[PDB]
C-alpha cells in the first residue's frame, strides 16, 4: 500500500515464521496485487530454490549457496589441506 | 625434623639430568616424587626470579596478549605479587597510556594529582569516576595541578546532583574548611594525620597554597589489602611491557620507559637473531635502569647469545601453546639449567595449561611461569562480556584474582608433598639430585 | 494514531485458541508472527502481576529451590524490578532470618538501628560490616536501639586501628560533633539535610538525645542506582516466601508474616488437594494482608478449586505418568485463571528468552527463573575450580544475575517490538482477542 | 573424489613460503645449507615423546 | 652477524644420525630446532638437484598418477619453478602427445 514494486519473504528469537508457509502466503496475496516477492533464506539446495520458485516466489535469493564463490569479497588461505575464504 | 630425616641416601627416583637425556618431553611425561614433610603447606615461599634484579612473591606473569593483559590485567597481577606485561597490539602512545594507568595506580604521594578548573561541569568529574576511576579531584586555579588550591570534590559531594552541566565550584568542598598539610612533611607523618582525619584525601601545600602533591587513603587501604603487592623503590606497582625488535621500536621503547615501565620484554617467535642482538644492546646502552627479558628460545645455543648480549631474563618457549620447535619440559630444563649457570633467570611460556604443569615447570628450573590461556576468561581481560548460553571468545572465570590465590595454594601445596619449603629450594635440590621424578609410560598417564 | 495499520483485518496467522485445540504442545512447537511497529523498543512495558495486588516491574520471580533464593538473590530480584522466593529447605527462624534481611535492607527510616555500647571492641564492628555489611553503628548507653546517641562508628573510624580489642568509644565520633535532627521530622526534609552534610548517616533523636530511628545515605544511592525497585508501602523491597501447606506450616506462615513476607508462595507437586484448600482458607481468614500463590496446577478443574478457596495467584507447571506440556497448561490455566481476575505464574522450563516470551505472550504474567539463575553469584553456595572452569556447587558461572535479568529485560523489549505491541499486557490482550497471531512449527521447521 | 584447491600455481608459492619460512627459523639461507649443516650436526633435531606430539 | 654467533658450540640438540640410530620413524616423531637468523626469508634458496645433472628452482615434482599429472599439470609445475611427470597409464602414443603439449 506504501508503493513497494517487491517484497522480501522470510523471517528467521520468539518471533518469524516457517519459511515455506510464509512465500507461498504471502506471494499469493502479494500476486493478487500485481507484486512479485523475493524468497530470502533459507535456499541451500537447488530443490528448495525450485520448490520456492513453484510455490509463488518469482525471484530466490542466494546468500549461503554464493558464500565460497570467488567473486565474493574476502581473500582465500589454506588453513588444513583445504581453500578457504575469510 | 632435620636434615637426617630429610637427606636421601637411598635415591629412589630419577635426577631431572636422567630424565631429560633423551627424547623431548611434555609435562605428562614425568611426575615429581614425594619427599618429606615437617611444615605446613601455608609456610611455603614460592617466589621466583622474573628477571636478575626483580624479585617476584607470585612467580606469575600475564602474557603479553591483546586478549589477556592491559592495564586492569597488569594492576591485578602486581597486586597479587607477581606482575604484567603490556601487549604491544597498539599504538605507541596507547601501550604508554595503559603503562601509566599501572604505574600511577598505587603511589604514596601523589605527584601531579588530577585537577580541574572550578568551570567545568560536574560531568567531567563523574566521567573521570567512571572512566579512570579516581576520586578526590582537585579544583584548582587554572586547573593545573602546580597549585592554588580552591577545593575538592568527592563522591558524596555530587551523587546528589541532577544538573550535570553545573560548575564544580557549586558542590564542591572548598579550600577554607579542608585539612591540609605544608611542604616539608614525611610520609609516615602525612597518612597518620590523615588517617586522623577521617578523610579520604590530604593535600600537600606549598607556602603560597599551591599543590605540590596529594596523599590518598585508598592508598594507605590498598597497602592492608594486598600486602605482597609487587612495588618499586616509589611504591608504585610494578609495569611490564612488551615491543619488537625492529628499528622503528626504538621510539616505542623509549616511550616506553618515560611511561615507567621496569621490565622491557622482546617479543619474537625466534629471538636468536642478529636483530634482537643490537636491540639488547642498544637498551642496555641507553637505558641501563631497564631490564631486559629476551625473545623465545628452547636451546642453549640460542640462550648463549641473548645472555651476551646483555639480556637480563630469557622466555623459553616455541611450537608449545612448522617443523621448527622444541617440548616444552625439556626445552625450559635445558635453557633454565644453561642460563642458571650464568645467573639468568628464565619464564616459562606456553603449554602451562594447570596447576601441576606450573609446578613442574618451575621444579625444572624456570623461576617465573607465564598464564596465557589459564587466565583467558577472567574479568580483567580486554575482552567484553556478553551471553551465548553462559557468561560475564572463551568462558568466564572470574577475578583473575581469586584465581591466583588458587594457583599460589596449589603450588604451596605440591611444595609440601615434595618436601621442600622454597621453590628455590626445590629447584636446588633438582640440580643435586636430592628431589627425583619418574618419567611415566603412556599406559601410566591413561590411569 | 496507526489504528489502520497496526490492526489487522487479512489476519494472515494461526490465533491462540487454534492453536492449543490440539496435542498439548511445548515452546518450540509454535512461533509468534510479526506484527507493527512505531516505537523504539526501550519504550516497551513488560510488566505484569504477580498477584491481584503485586505489579513487578520485571516480570521475574527467582525460584525458591535451596540452589536459588536466598537473602542475596530475593535482594537482587527485588531490586531490578522482580522479586524472590526464598525456599522452604530450612529452619523456621532460618527462613525468617532471611525475609529479615531482604526486607531491611533497604529501607527509608531505619526503625531498628543497629546499635552498640561504648564498651564495645572495634572487632565487633568489623564483623557487624563483615557477616551483616551494615557501616554505620551507632553507640548508645546500654548498646540499645532505643538509647541515648553517644557518637557512630564508620568505615574511616576503623581503617586504621592495629588492636581491635580497643573500646569503640576510643575511634568513633563523639555525639557532641554529630550533625543530627528532632524526632517530628519528614522523610523527604530528612535526605535533604543528609545530601547536604555530606555524611553517610543522620540520626533522628527525641528530646531526650534518645535515639529514635536512623537515615542513610546508601539507601538515597540504591534509589538512583535502581529506580524500578519492587517496593512496599514502606520503601523496603518486597520479599516471597515458600511453604508446604501441612498444620506444622502454621508455625512457619506466623513467623514469614511476623518477619515482614508480601507474598506466600505454597510448594506443592500438585496443588488440588484437601490440605491445600484448607491451608489456603486459614492464611486468608487469619492474615487477611497476606496474598498467596496457589500451589503447583496444570488445568482448569485444579485452577478452579484454588482460585475458588481464595488464591491471589497461580504456579503453573508440572514436569511420572502426571503432568502436562508446559505451553498448553500456561495457556489454558492462564486463560480460565484470567476470567476471574488472578495473575498466574510459569513455573519451569524456561531456558531461553524466547521461552520467557512466549510464555508471557500466551497468557502467564510473570515467569519464574530456576535454572537460567543457577549459576549467578547470587545464588547459595561456594565457588570452585574443577577443570579450567569456575564452577558452584554443579553449574557453570553465570556473573552477576543482576547483568543476567537486564539482559533478559531488553530481550522481552525486543521481542515484544517484533510482535507490534507496547505492552506484555497488550500483547496477552491481543491474543485474547485474536490480533496477535501465531504458527504452528512442523518438526523439520526446527532451524 | 576430492575438493577443489583450486589453481596448483597459488599452491605452489604457499609452500615455496612455506619452505623459505621454516629456513629461516632454522637458521640457514639454503637448504644445500640445511642438509650440509644436518649432516655435520650443526643443524639439530629433538625426537618428540608421543605425549609431546599429542600437545 | 656472522660464524662466532651462528655456529654452535654447546650442541644443544640431537644430530640426524643420533636420530635415526633406533627404531623406524615418521615425520611427526621428531622437530627441527631452531638456529640462528641474519636474513630476511625473502632470500632463502629452497633450490634441489631433480637429478645430477637438473636443479629445481622449486623442489616439487608432480607425482606420475592418472589423476594428478598430465600435460596441464606438468606445464604448472615447469612454470613455477619445478618440474612435472606425465604418468604411465595411457597409450604410448597419448603420453607422449602429453609431452609434446608440454
Ligand atoms: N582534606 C579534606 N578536608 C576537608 N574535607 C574533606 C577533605 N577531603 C575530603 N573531604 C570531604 O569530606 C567529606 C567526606 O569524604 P568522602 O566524600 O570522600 O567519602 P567517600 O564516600 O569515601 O568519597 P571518596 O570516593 O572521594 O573517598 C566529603 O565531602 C569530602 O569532599
Ligand atoms: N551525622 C554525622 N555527624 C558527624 N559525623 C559523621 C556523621 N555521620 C558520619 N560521620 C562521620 O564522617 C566521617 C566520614 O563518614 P564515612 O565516609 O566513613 O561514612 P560511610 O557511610 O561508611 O561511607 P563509605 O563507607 O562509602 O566510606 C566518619 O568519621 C563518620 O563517623
Ligand atoms: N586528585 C587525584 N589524582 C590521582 C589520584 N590517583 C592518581 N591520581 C593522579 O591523577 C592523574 C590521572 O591521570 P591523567 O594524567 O589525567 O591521564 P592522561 O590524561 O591520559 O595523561 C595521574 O597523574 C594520577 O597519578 C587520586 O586519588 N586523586
Ligand atoms: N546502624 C545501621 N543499622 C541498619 C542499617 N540498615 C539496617 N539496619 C538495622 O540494623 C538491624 C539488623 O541487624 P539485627 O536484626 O539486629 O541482627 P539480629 O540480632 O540477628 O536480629 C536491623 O534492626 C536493621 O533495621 C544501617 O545502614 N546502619
Amino acid at each position: 500500500d506504501a508503493g513497494a514494486d517487491s517484497l522480501r519473504i522470510g523471517m528467521g528469537l520468539a518471533c518469524g515464521r516457517p519459511q515455506a508457509t510464509a512465500i507461498y502466503k504471502v506471494a499469493r496475496y502479494a500476486a493478487s496485487r500485481g507484486v512479485p516477492c523475493v524468497a530470502d533464506g533459507g535456499l541451500r539446495n537447488v530443490g528448495d530454490v525450485c520448490k520456492a520458485l513453484a510455490v509463488g516466489a518469482n525471484v530466490a535469493m542466494l546468500g549461503s549457496m554464493i558464500a565460497g564463490t570467488s567473486e565474493t569479497p574476502g581473500e582465500y588461505f589454506f588453513k588444513d589441506g583445504m581453500r578457504l575464504k575469510g | 625434623e632435620n636434615t637426617n630425616l630429610r637427606t636421601k641416601t637411598l635415591r629412589d627416583g630419577t635426577t631431572a639430568e636422567e630424565l631429560f637425556s633423551q627424547d623431548g618431553l611434555s609435562f605428562n611425561d614425568f611426575i615429581i616424587l614425594p619427599g618429606f614433610i615437617d611444615f605446613d603447606s601455608s609456610k611455603v615461599n614460592v617466589s621466583g626470579q622474573f628477571t636478575k634484579n626483580i624479585l617476584l612473591h607470585l612467580p606469575l606473569v600475564s602474557s603479553p596478549m591483546d586478549t589477556v593483559t592491559e592495564s586492569s590485567m597488569a594492576r591485578a597481577m602486581a597486586l597479587m605479587g607477581g606482575i604484567g606485561v603490556i601487549h604491544n597490539n597498539c599504538t605507541v602512545e596507547q601501550q604508554a597510556r595503559m603503562v601509566r594507568s599501572v604505574k600511577l595506580y598505587r603511589n604514596g604521594f601523589i605527584m601531579k594529582p588530577k585537577s580541574v578548573s572550578p568551570d567545568v561541569p560536574v560531568s567531567t568529574i563523574r566521567n573521570i569516576k567512571s572512566e579512570k576511576g579516581i576520586s578526590g579531584i582537585l579544583v584548582t586555579e587554572g586547573g593545573k595541578y602546580d597549585g592554588k588550591l580552591l577545593g575538592i570534590v568527592c563522591t558524596k559531594d555530587i551523587d546528589f546532583v541532577k544538573d550535570a552541566s553545573a560548575p564544580v565550584s557549586q558542590y564542591m568542598t572548598r579550600r577554607e574548611n579542608m585539612t591540609v598539610e605544608r611542604y616539608p612533611i614525611k610520609l609516615e607523618e602525612a597518612m597518620d594525620v590523615l588517617n586522623r582525619s577521617r578523610h579520604g584525601y590530604l593535600p600537600v601545600l606549598n607556602d603560597k597554597d599551591e599543590v605540590v602533591c596529594l596523599c590518598s587513603r585508598r592508598d594507605a587501604v590498598r597497602a592492608r589489602d594486598y600486602p605482597n603487592s609487587s612495588l618499586d623503590r616509589n611504591g608504585h606497582l610494578l609495569c611490564a611491557a612488551a615491543t619488537s625488535t625492529r628499528e622503528a621500536d626504538k621510539g616505542r621503547v623509549a616511550a616506553l620507559s618515560e611511561a615507567g615501565i621496569d621490565v622491557l620484554v622482546l617479543d619474537s617467535s625466534q629471538g636468536n637473531t642478529i636483530y634482537q642482538v643490537s636491540f639488547i644492546r642498544w637498551v642496555k646502552k641507553t637505558y641501563p635502569h631497564l631490564e631486559v627479558v629476551a625473545g623465545n628460545v628452547v636451546t642453549q645455543d640460542q640462550a648463549k647469545n641473548l645472555i651476551d648480549a646483555g639480556a637480563d631474563s630469557l622466555r623459553i618457549g616455541m611450537g608449545s601453546g612448522l617443523a621448527c620447535g622444541r617440548p616444552q619440559a625439556t626445552a625450559i630444563y635445558k635453557v633454565a639449567r644453561y642460563a642458571a649457570s650464568r645467573g639468568v633467570p628464565c619464564v616459562a611460556d606456553g603449554g602451562l595449561r594447570n596447576v601441576g604443569d606450573v609446578c613442574k615447570a618451575l621444579a625444572v628450573g624456570a623461576n617465573v611461569a607465564m598464564l596465557g590461556s589459564m587466565i583467558a576468561g577472567t574479568s580483567e581481560t580486554p575482552g567484553e562480556y556478553f551471553f551465548k548460553d553462559g557468561m560475564r571468545a572463551v568462558l568466564d572465570k572470574g577475578s583473575v584474582l581469586k584465581l591466583l590465590a588458587y594457583i599460589h595454594k596449589g603450588l604451596q601445596q605440591s611444595a609440601q608433598d615434595i618436601g621442600e619449603v622454597s621453590f628455590d629450594a626445590i629447584r636446588e635440590k633438582v640440580y643435586e639430585g636430592q628431589v627425583l621424578f619418574n618419567r611415566r609410560s603412556l599406559t601410566a598417564q591413561s590411569e
